[PDB]
């Protein structure tokens, strides 16, 4: 998260951190044995995260679990990122707390204007590198349709929306990937992709949630 | 640096060709249009349109 | 075209040469005073070759006319080829007769395993450069989506289709964009883009003429 603030510890409870030896992508706990992250954020050997601050101390809130399963989604496509989100199971189920808890899928598409909240572990600086080891947090709103296509042309489907400041300077960035999108208390996004962090006319790309809640819901009851 | 290997091209004279390849990190030090994901490693892909692409890779 | 036969003159009387002080793409007359070709043929400054064999000598049947205006589809993306189509209207209306008639537009989309015709003028190799000055036939059948799709993964739409050999050998090449794919004399496909040329298990890509048929009717009505 670029141009953001300290969340400030369990602030946002729904938030994951996924592990390989290292913290390389975000994902949100929408119950007590899966998480929702970015499909390109796929990997084996995954432990997941819950009840995070600093990623590099252990605080005492946190709860490390393997995954037990993970399932891209039927029609991801790696070379234009459509239908970017993946689902994982836990090995076992997480103890659901005051900073361990499950975030609300929509029931309905957001609308542009609307202000969400971003977080994430990932890049600091749009030019450079510095990684934080707190949670940060953006609010920003959603950009419409008119305004994402404008920025990319030819690249944004019906599964993605954008998100941000055309005039750059705040934004999501690498190490964010697979996090949350919340907005009025609904997860309405996932952290994607973008050209550059915090760019001039460059906003960052989220996964549209809202078009996958069947198969979401579907998934979860057969596994 | 610039190289292709998946690569295509309308059938045009010239053809107007684009490189399909996914690469880490970055995109080339001759690449116009570099796009990436917001994971640690990143994915990237160079959508610069051009009267012929690279060759292969490895 | 790279791996079929000389066509014969004036054998494809709806077959159109684009010039601009060279042959650079291929059309289709779909009336006097219409031809359509791919939208990432547009260029200004083209003149419309019709009755053509030899390209490069006038051999008597030959109606050269300039475009009064070019109109490319509302939704064409440079980046992915979808919507990759144009109309082009004629200064003048051209004199239908035997060597010079237009080509039916379908009614409804043609199914995979019909066998097409395509010509062109473009190269007859699949390595190297050999073009022809006279128009080359191919025919070719209209390979199922999935096959499509397993070819280029993750960059067919529905407004797109392939046509050709996985095994390669035969397949269009560069100099016949634009041009036509006619199956049971109907006009269905246009000569689009692809991976090199007659390579193994890179078909061809071709617009699927009908998904435009409305656009086409109307776009032509009001101008």
């Amino acid at each position: 998260i670029v141009g953001g603030y300290t969340c400030g510890a369990n602030t946002v409870p729904y938030q994951v951190s996924l592990n390989s030896g290292y913290h390389f992508c975000g994902g949100s706990l929408i119950n007590s044995q899966w998480v929702v992250s970015a499909a390109h954020c796929y990997k084996s050997g995954i432990q997941v995260r819950l009840g995070e601050d600093n990623i590099n101390v252990v605080e005492g809130n946190e709860q490390f679990i393997s995954a037990s399963k993970s399932i891209v989604h039927p029609s991801y496509n790696s070379n234009t990122l459509n239908n970017d989100i993946m689902l994982i199971k836990l090995k076992s189920a997480a103890s659901l707390n005051s900073r361990v808890a499950s975030i609300s899928l929509p029931t309905s598409c957001a609308s542009a204007g609307t202000q969400c909240l971003i977080s994430g572990w990932g890049n600091t600086k749009s030019s450079g590198t510095s990684y934080p080891d707190v949670l940060k947090c953006l609010k920003a709103p959603i950009l419409s349709d008119s305004s994402c296509k404008s920025a990319y042309p030819g690249q944004i489907t019906s599964n993605m929306f954008c998100a941000g400041y055309l005039e750059g300077g705040k934004d999501s960035c690498q190490g964010d990937s697979g996090g949350p999108v919340v907005c009025s208390g609904k997860l309405q996004g996932i952290v994607s992709w973008g050209s550059g962090c915090a760019q001039k006319n460059k906003p960052g790309v989220y996964t549209k949630v809202c078009n996958y809640v069947s198969w979401i819901k579907q998934t979860i009851a057969s596994n | 640096k610039p190289c292709c290997d998946q690569c295509a091209c309308t059938k045009s004279n010239p053809p107007q060709c684009r490189c399909s390849d996914m690469r880490l990190n970055s995109c080339h030090s001759a690449c116009k249009s570099c796009i990436c994901a917001l994971s640690y490693p990143a994915q990237c892909f160079c959508v610069d349109i051009t009267d012929f692409c690279y060759e292969p890779c490895k």
